[PDB]
């Protein structure tokens, strides 16, 4: 489980902004965009996205360019 | 029977449950021995005057003991009745004291603390310094938790502001107040009070958009504007004044 | 009875008709569960009629509290009583004395902390004795009937459910005395009309293969509240003047 | 639904009815159960629910393990008065609350209810985990100190569990470490509290950012041993070693919390609390009617104090004094006998304990129960003490007079037909003044949110320079609150100076922890210009670098916190607890404070001015203690 | 104050076709058919004449009862 | 300021005749006076927070901008000066007094009408505010919790820091 | 709401309601008895001289 | 040295109900170790027997009362739960309750049948207070282990039929009690040894051997052990079970659809890019597979069969 | 009647020494029984070695002062008893101490003898004061029965468990509510794992039931 989040605030600051964090990306999980930077436990996608937030491989400022790289990569779907 | 907080006593500065405690030991080991003495099967006089000691006890008043009728045949009932325990009276004020708590304990057998040896169920070995024991009266009220505990997911609704129903009791849901409000306006909880006042219960379309999606797995929501405001800007124009909604 | 008493619970359980009082005495002639018959003495009975004591101990009746007050005999059998003495024992009531719960072996220590604050530690063995366990009565009732489309009958037929329910209903319609009934069941079957629907081709195939009641009719049923249970033990019955019963009545 | 205990649960969980659940979480299972396909399609998935087959249990065991709910009780003042926990499955129809955030709600265990919710969508999944969990608020937004320490049942247990008497077995006797300590006490050898020796290890992190070792051989007791396993990593062994009274167990948590992070101050409350119940319960304490010790010179006393009143009263029939001094005198001369009675029960039930050790005979603290509950600081006040044993006090009239026959019985002995009567008013405008004292609270904490609200941080850092200037209220003989606790937790406005100036020890806006403000303790300064929120310079609202820090975390305020309502709420919680000739008495050195003066004859000092503080200057240089001088008064130094 | 409360009828089916996918296209039809739906359970409308109410040329007439059986298959079983 | 008889000191003396910075210590020290000697633990900030917005309005000692005599908030005075020291007037700043306005009198001071229906009596501020024409535009927290929307507090600050330019 | 020293041996010093009505409803006593006009009763004992 | 043993010493009688047993040679500090999971094992696991199912005349439900007899109808069922039997061959026995005329009803007036130990024969069941008056019962008794109250054997159901049948609490328990003491034990051989006294206490349908065996025997298994150290998706059936037009089932089985597992989590836009399909053909996968549950949509996990694999 | 056998799923095990280990199904009552009768066959008395005596070289004493290890006679006397020792098939052995110097005295530094194996080369008897800090003695290590103190007659701690502990938790299995999970935590000197220790340690209870259960 997740018992303290402090690890996350420790990273991403205003503490409110980890919510928008931990939930874009946890809503790039359950709606499938994409899969786990971290191994499941059998938490919930409310967890492993603060599982990501602890390893800091995932915040505001990543996503950004994951959005738009795909984005990119739809514009490159000619074939 | 019953495993009890000592820090209560102290704090609630109710000490006759100490007492009511004590006495009842007494009361009750007397009946504990009479049981015996009766599971022995002895004759009638040595019952007699075991009983006789039980009602004499300190010196004074005012016990007008037995004998007075047959003690054979009328009194024997007497026993199985006390097998049980030896029901005391302790009027308000007149009542027993603590020598006479001390007293009637010396009776069958009991320390004058009150208080024996246990044993932990779960170990076997010896609970450090007495404890006190002895049998105290309890009262059931009707609280009872069945007729108390609720739950509510998805109910009937209000007509005239859609809203959840009448109490804890069928069919409605907790009333989650104004006071509750500001407990989530000091945490930076926002998605959670939108939700509570909107999608929740408030708003006519909300409840069901959400709630096919609760069923499909994506947790979100189209939240609208609550109802009893659609229906607040009515009963304004009811009146003489007019309400609009600009931009 | 209170262990540790004020003597005050004699002046309490006698002074409420909670009790079963005397109006005379003498030798018991009759004790039963149900009711109890007392041979009157000469000196206090008065001289013409004659006549005994006659005493019906209310069984399992309803309560204000949805408690159950019920009385029981206290007097062994064939034994003399006194004028102004308890015969039987109604609820929370002892031999006379006011029972207002029960007693039993309290020991003040922390046990690891089910004890904090107010809370209390119980051992199996009370639940096991089954002293500590209350009976509930609920009064659930139906009444309709009088529709500008005619009456409403009271089940004997209930379209629109199979057999099983049907099966714990009597003949009458009236659930049978006793039963386990919890849940959706029902108490008792309610219909109601509609009427003079335009048959049409249609609705005597319906009328014909089917045809119960004949069901033009819908189902106006009292059921049992969903999440409540329990066992029926007493039905009443008020029929307003003019109008039959089948059977249960 | 009813509320009990959680003694088993972790602080992040609580205990949740099955068929409650079922009901709760049913949107959710109904989905989870149809995208497994157990059941086709809605229909036949709400029919499955509802015959309540053993498959769907498991299905909502699913559904709701990682997902938090959010308890609250009836009424709600602070905003900890809601907490979201983790749901635990249990078996019954009531809920279970974990007994450290019970002091948050408030909750008597007396038959209280408790609210449950579902934080439906995803957001709010995440500010229930987030904000609102437990772990998160350790600390009461009202004061930085933890709102998770111990109450009662507990504290009990870590008192019984640091003790010594004066002699037991294994007395004088060395063990290599903890391990041997409770591997002594486990086997009936050892007792519990005893003077013992043993060797320990006490980490402290006080290099920087790395945590150093340390051993020694410490004199404590085997309860202080066993007690050491459970305090994590770099905390001092210093912390162990005393009464262990419901205070000095606060600011070990405290302590923890401040130097190791959250998650040790967590687990290790946690499991301060697991030991606490378990020594509290096999210290087998109870409490007896003896346990209770009435003075035996308490007869005298009473003697002694009504044989005063009978000279008054002959005085009275005697025309000698009259009856607005006799009133008076009698009132005097039976309150002190009450005085002299709660110091011979506070002699006769703390150091009575006579016990022998080798030689003749030694005297310690008692080990009688209610004097320990008393100490502790678990259950009960010295006050009720004093009424549990010596007379209870006086009582008054409705009008609040007090009568002239005081309750010279107690609860110990059986109260007589007048002293309940007269103790009938005290009890009964109690009850009414307390409970109008809730309506009070109410509307107070209603206005005071009504005023903020909207008040919330704004911008990070508005770059101003004025700030109050904060100084100890050093009142009467010694300071009613320091400066330490009216400084912690806030940002300086500008630099302060040492003893040698041109040096900056704190340089303008910076954050005083823990260790600013402890180098403010190694210098003597007693005052610093703190920003202040209402010295904000931004408009519409705070600033973080204003506001400071103190929340339920101990790191500075975060960005669009609304401060108001948690300020305002912070002020309305505690609303129910609501109803001659100058010397020093510690030496110093007499400095008189901003004064004119002059000197009479021969000479002297006489002061004309009007305002006159004098201070106290002891060796150290701290100023301390403050006595205002009235006008012409006639100074010996 | 309140003399008022919650009911559900042929709401109730229509607690259906918001859960269960029609996409959006069938959805409207299933909608058109409850509306049809008599106090005693059948359709008063022809299955041709709610053919007509939609309007499209897309409805082919098969996708009708392609819809109308899937509505029937929720309880009540039987129903429409 | 001094003493020129004994007995308390009105709130309004202090503000006026001595300071802010003294005012705000008179009272969070009077106040930690009752709750301090309860065993009450409260920080001086909250305090704080509560006598900074009994603050608010302000009366004008000067002119150069709008009359007199006018109360109100420190913030619109303070903006106006703050913007009328470089550029516009050369200095034409008008310097301000700040008063002092009791708990339920400073409430009084809200902008939105809608929120102005609730901790108040309804009937006057809808007639009030209906004969004014008024216009609420929501912003603050009450009006946009009746309304349904993210309270521009907590979280959904990032909501309405970002939708303030669109 | 509050006791007078007249509900001695009339009315309940101790029952009472705890709630919103305090001391507005208390009891009787056990001796207590109805007085012919108003009034309440007390039973006492009477004493003359010793 | 590894040379220590118990072993039983003599069983003191003292009445019917309870006894002692003594165990002479315990180790050091052993007869505390072993004595409390004697105490505990031997109260919680004690195999036994108990009324379970009473039928009676007349009398439909627990709460009314039977002419006749002074005990409330619910009063006479707990008078029944202590009554105390000991079976040998058989799980289950049905007993048989005849007697009329005043007088109470001993428990010796059921009919003996092939296992029938009435411990107490003058148990008292209830009382008969008329002259003409029979209560005609069938008491059936169970065997059973640990307490098993009445309520929670409802969710096995099958029902009962029968509307007279009165489930009472199971007890399953001879012990009321067990207490244990250990004193030093004398026995010369050498400086000491320790014995255990065990007080058991029973209702007297066990003997004191076999119960202390038994427990003990229970101890010992937990110990062997210690030594050393259904999910189905409702319908999947072929595709062409549901048996499509003619032509239109060859085009799913072109793409190579697998039952109707996958085909159910397939949109309606994914059947239409279909090669080969056309608008007409999906209106009738829509009808056939509408016909029966569900439709194009939702979604699931795995698979038990792989790709004729 | 028949009776719920454990399945032991889990043996999570920290570093070398500890272990901690779970149980479970149990019926219920049957979590403490089994922790509490193992805790006591485990911490009371456990087969093992310790040490029992020690000659000393610059006094003859338990009190007195060195010079050459700054502790006193008791201080060293304390991690004499912390030295795990194994023994073969020989019942008692009696080392000595040979090593001086400006460096400490280990427990490899010892005399190695034939039969006795220290599983701890890195523990610390003392440390060695400056210059030759001569010092020399012999250790006997009697056979670990039970625990028998000093006053019984060097504290010889033989039993090598260092920790019982048995936490109770629930436990559910299927439509089963409430059952006993036994976790038992337990650390060792070093002589023995955990695992083994505490299989012989309820194999001493199996065997005090020989006597009485029939299969
Ligand atoms: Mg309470
Ligand atoms: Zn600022």
């Amino acid at each position: 489980a997740r018992v303290t989040v402090q690890d996350a605030v420790e990273k991403i600051g205003n503490r409110f902004d980890l919510v928008l964090v931990a939930a874009r990306r946890a809503r790039q999980m359950q709606v499938g965009g994409k899969d786990p930077l971290v191994p499941e436990e059998n938490d919930k996608t409310t967890v492993i996205a603060l599982r990501e937030i602890e390893e800091g491989l995932i915040n505001n400022q990543i996503l950004d360019v994951r959005e738009r790289q795909e984005q990119q990569e739809q514009e490159a779907a000619e074939l | 029977d019953i495993v009890l907080n000592p820090l209560g006593v102290p704090s609630r500065m109710n000490i006759g449950q100490i007492l009511e405690t004590h006495l009842g030991m007494a009361a009750k080991g007397i009946g504990d021995k009479i049981n015996a003495m009766l599971k022995q099967q002895q004759e009638v006089a040595k019952l007699r005057e075991f009983i006789q000691r039980a009602y004499d006890l300190g010196a004074d008043v005012r016990q007008k003991v037995d004998l007075s009728t047959f003690s054979d045949e009328e009194v024997m009932r007497l026993a199985e009745n006390l097998r049980k325990g030896m029901p005391i009276a302790t009027p308000v004020f007149d009542g027993a004291k603590e020598a006479e708590i001390k007293e009637l304990l010396k009776l069958g057998d009991l320390p004058t603390s009150g208080q024996i040896r246990l044993y932990d169920g779960r170990t076997g070995e010896q609970f450090e310094r007495p404890v006190t024991v002895g049998y105290m009266y309890m009262l059931k009220l009707n609280h009872l938790v069945d007729d108390k505990m609720h739950a509510r997911s998805t109910g009937s609704y209000s007509l005239v502001t859609q809203q959840p129903l009448g109490g804890k009791a069928q069919f409605g849901g907790q009333r989650f107040g104004e006071m509750e409000v500001w407990a989530l306006e000091a945490y930076g909880a926002a998605y959670t009070l939108q939700e509570m006042l909107t999608v929740k219960s408030d708003d006519v379309n909300g409840r069901t958009k959400m709630y096919k999606n609760i069923v499909d797995g994506n947790h979100q929501m189209e939240p609208g504007m609550p109802e009893s405001f659609n229906v607040l800007l009515k009963e304004i124009r009811s009146l003489g004044i007019n309400i609009e909604l600009e931009d | 009875k209170p262990l540790v008493g004020t003597g005050m619970e004699r002046a309490v359980a006698v002074d409420s008709g909670v009790t079963a009082v005397a109006k005379r005495g003498g030798v018991v002639q009759y004790v039963d569960a149900s009711r109890i018959v007392i041979k009157v003495n000469e000196d206090e009975m008065y001289p013409g009629e004659a006549g005994i004591d006659i005493y019906n101990l209310t069984k399992y009746t309803r309560s204000n509290q949805n408690t159950c007050i019920n009385q029981m005999p206290c007097v062994s059998l064939g034994e003399p009583v006194e004028r102004g003495d308890v015969l039987a024992d109604g609820p929370s009531t002892d031999l006379g004395e006011l029972a207002l719960g029960q007693n039993m072996r309290v020991a003040f220590m922390p046990w690891n902390g089910y004890n904090f604050e107010d809370s209390i530690l119980v051992s199996e063995r009370v639940v096991q004795e089954d002293r500590f366990t209350t009976i509930h009565i609920q009064e659930l009732a139906c009444v309709s009937r009088d529709t500008k489309l005619g009456p409403e009958e009271i089940t004997a037929d209930i379209p629109n459910v199979g057999e099983a329910a049907l099966s714990k209903l009597d003949e009458s319609g009236i659930v049978y005395i006793g039963a386990e009934v919890t849940g959706g069941d029902i108490l008792v079957g309610k219909v109601t009309p509609k009427g003079e629907t335009q048959l049409t081709p249609e609705e005597k195939l319906l009328r014909a293969i089917f045809g119960e009641k004949a069901s033009d009719v819908k189902d106006s049923s009292l059921r049992v509240p969903n999440g409540v249970s329990g066992t029926v033990i007493d039905v009443q019955v008020f029929t307003r003047d003019g109008v039959e019963k089948d059977k249960r009545a | 639904s009813v509320i009990t205990v959680g003694p088993y649960l972790r602080l992040h969980q609580c205990g949740l009815p099955k068929k409650m659940a079922l009901e709760l979480f049913k949107p959710f299972i109904y989905g989870k159960l149809e995208l497994r396909g157990l059941a086709t399609t809605i229909k036949a998935a709400k029919k499955m629910v509802e015959r309540e087959e053993a498959v769907v249990w498991d299905i909502l065991d699913e559904v709701i393990r990682e997902h938090p709910v959010l308890l609250n009780r009836a009424p709600t003042l602070h905003r900890l008065g809601i907490q979201a926990f983790e749901p635990v499955l249990i078996e019954g129809k009531a809920i279970q609350l974990h007994p450290l955030v019970c002091a948050a709600y408030n909750a008597d265990f007396d038959g209280d209810q408790m609210a449950v919710h579902v934080p439906l969508t995803l957001e709010a999944q995440l500010e229930a985990r987030a904000l609102m969990m437990s772990t998160n608020n350790i600390l009461s937004p009202a004061n930085g100190e933890p709102i998770i320490v111990p109450s009662q049942d507990v504290v009990l247990g870590l008192y019984y569990m640091t003790r010594d008497c004066v002699n037991a077995k294994g007395e004088g006797m060395v063990l290599t470490g903890p391990k041997e300590a409770e591997r002594l006490y486990r086997s009936g050898l050892a007792s519990l509290h005893a003077r013992v020796k043993v060797r320990i290890t006490e980490y402290e992190k006080d290099a920087n950012g790395e945590l150093v070792a340390k051993t020694s051989l410490k004199d404590t007791t085997v309860g202080r041993a066993i007690l050491w396993m459970i305090v994590p990593k770099g905390l001092p062994y210093s912390i162990v070693n005393q009464a262990l009274g419901k205070k000095a167990i606060s600011k070990m948590l405290n302590t923890c919390y401040r130097i190791l992070g959250l998650k040790p101050t967590v687990i290790f409350a946690d499991q301060i609390m697991y030991t606490g119940f378990a020594y509290a319960a096999r210290s087998g304490a109870s409490v007896g009617i003896d346990d209770m010790v009435i003075p035996e010179k308490k007869h005298e006393i009473i003697s002694e104090a009504e044989a005063e009143v009978a000279e008054i009263q002959e005085q009275f029939q005697s025309g000698l004094v009259t009856a607005g001094e006799r009133y008076n005198k009698v009132i005097d001369i039976w309150a002190a006998a009450n005085d002299r009675v709660s110091k011979a029960m506070m002699d006769n039930l703390q150091t009575e304990t006579v016990i022998n050790r080798d030689g003749q005979e030694e005297k310690q603290v008692s080990f009688n129960s209610i004097y320990m509950m008393a100490d502790s600081g678990a259950r009960g006040s010295a006050a009720q003490i004093r009424q549990l044993a010596g007379m209870r006090g006086l009582m008054a009239k409705p009008d609040g007079s007090i009568i002239e026959t005081p309750i010279t019985a107690n609860f110990r002995e059986g109260l007589n037909v007048l002293q309940y009567f007269i103790s009938t008013h005290g009890a009964r405008k109690g009850l009414a003044d307390t409970a109008l004292k809730t309506a009070n609270s109410g509307y107070l904490t209603r206005r005071l949110v009504d005023v903020a609200q909207d008040l919330v941080v704004t911008e990070d850092d508005c770059g101003t320079h004025e700030g109050i200037m904060m100084t100890p209220v050093i009142e009467g003989g010694d300071v009613k609150e320091p400066l330490r606790d009216r400084v912690l937790g806030r940002v300086t406005a500008e630099d302060v100076l040492k003893p040698g100036t041109a040096d900056i020890l704190v340089p303008r806006n910076t954050l005083l922890h823990e260790q600013w403000c402890d180098l403010l303790e190694e210098n003597s300064v007693d005052a610093v210009k703190v920003r202040s929120v209402v010295s904000c310079d931004t408009d519409f609202g705070v600033c973080a670098h204003c506001y400071g820090r103190d929340l339920a975390r101990g790191h500075i305020i975060n960005k669009g916190e609304a401060i108001g309502v948690i300020a305002a709420q912070s002020i309305g919680e505690p609303g129910t607890q609501l109803t001659s000739s100058i010397q020093v008495k510690n030496k110093g050195s007499i400095k008189l404070s901003n004064v004119k003066s002059v000197v009479n004859s021969s000479g002297k000092l006489v002061i004309t001015s009007r305002n006159t503080e004098l201070k106290l200057i002891d060796e150290f240089g701290r100023t301390k203690e403050s006595y205002k001088v009235p006008y012409g008064a006639v100074l010996a130094k | 104050y309140q003399g008022e409360t919650t009911q559900t009828l042929q709401d109730y089916l229509m607690w259906q076709v918001e859960l269960t996918p029609f996409t959006d296209t069938d959805r409207a039809i299933a909608t058109s058919i409850v509306d049809a739906v008599d106090d005693t359970g059948y359709l008063t409308i022809q299955i041709e004449d709610i053919v007509d109410s939609i309007g499209d040329d897309e409805i082919g007439l098969e996708e009708v009862e392609a819809v109308l059986k899937r509505i029937q298959r929720f309880d009540p079983v039987g129903v429409a | 300021g001094d003493v020129i008889s004994d007995g308390p000191e009105a709130p309004h003396d202090i503000l006026r005749l001595r300071g802010v910075h003294a005012v705000t210590r008179y009272i969070v020290n009077e106040v930690q006076d009752v709750y301090r000697l309860q065993g009450v633990k409260i920080n001086d900030k909250h305090i704080e927070v509560i006598v900074r917005q009994m603050l608010r309005k302000a009366t004008i000692v000067n002119a150069g901008s709008s009359d007199f005599l006018e109360g109100e908030q420190v913030e619109y005075s303070r903006v106006k000066i703050a913007n009328r020291e470089l550029e516009a007037n050369g200095k034409v700043g008008a310097t301000y007094s700040r008063d002092l306005l009791g708990i339920t009198k400073a409430s009084l001071a809200t902008e939105s009408f809608i929120s102005a229906a609730s901790f108040q009596e309804t009937t006057r501020v809808l007639t009030e505010a209906a004969v004014a024409g008024k216009r609420d535009e929501l912003r603050g927290l009450k009006e946009n919790v009746i309304v349904g929307r993210l309270i521009p507090a907590g979280t959904g600050y990032a909501y309405h820091q970002d939708r303030m330019r669109r | 709401r509050d006791v007078h020293p007249t509900h001695y041996g009339r009315v309940c010093p101790i029952e009472t309601p705890e709630g919103p009505n305090i001391g507005l409803i208390n009891s009787l006593s056990v001796y207590a008895q109805t007085n012919e006009y108003g009034f309440l009763e007390t039973p006492y004992r009477k004493v003359t001289d010793g | 040295t590894e040379f220590l043993k118990p072993r039983l010493v003599d069983i003191e009688q003292v009445s019917s109900t309870h006894a002692k047993v003594t165990l002479e040679p315990l180790e050091r500090g052993f007869g505390h170790t072993l004595g409390n999971a004697l105490r505990r094992i031997l109260l919680s696991s004690m195999p036994g027997c108990a009324v379970t199912e009473v039928e009676i005349d007349g009398v439909l439900h627990e709460y009314s009362t039977k002419e006749g007899v002074q005990e409330d109808i619910l009063e006479i069922l707990l008078n029944l739960k202590g009554l105390a039997v000991r079976v040998q061959g058989k799980d289950e026995v049905i007993l048989t309750l005849n007697k009329s005329g005043i007088g109470p009803v001993t428990a010796a007036d059921i009919t003996h049948d092939g296992d029938v130990e009435i411990v107490k024969p003058q148990h008292v069941i209830c009382h008969l207070t008329d002259e003409n008056a029979s209560i005609s019962m069938r008491i059936k008794v169970q065997r059973g282990r640990g307490y098993v109250p009445a309520s929670t054997r409802i969710h096995s159901e099958e029902d009962e039929r029968p509307i007279g049948r009165l489930l009472v609490d199971a007890c399953y328990s001879p012990v009321e009690r067990i207490a244990y003491n250990v004193e030093a034990a004398r026995v010369e051989q050498r400086t000491d040894l320790d014995k255990l006294v065990i007080e058991m206490e029973t209702n007297g349908t066990i003997d004191p051997e076999e119960a202390i065996r038994r427990a003990a025997t229970i101890l010992a298994e937990q110990l062997e052990a210690f030594v050393d150290l259904e999910f189905d998706p409702i319908l999947l059936r072929p595709v062409d079970d549901l048996e499509l037009t003619v032509r239109s089932a060859n085009c799913l089985k072109a793409e190579a659809i697998h039952y109707i597992g996958d085909l159910v989590q397939r949109t309606e836009v994914e059947l239409l890019k279909t090669p080969n399909l056309g608008k007409k053909s999906l209106t009738e996968i829509k009808d056939v597979l509408a016909s029966r549950g569900l439709s194009l949509g939702m979604r699931l996990e795995n698979w038990p069969p792989a790709s004729i694999a």
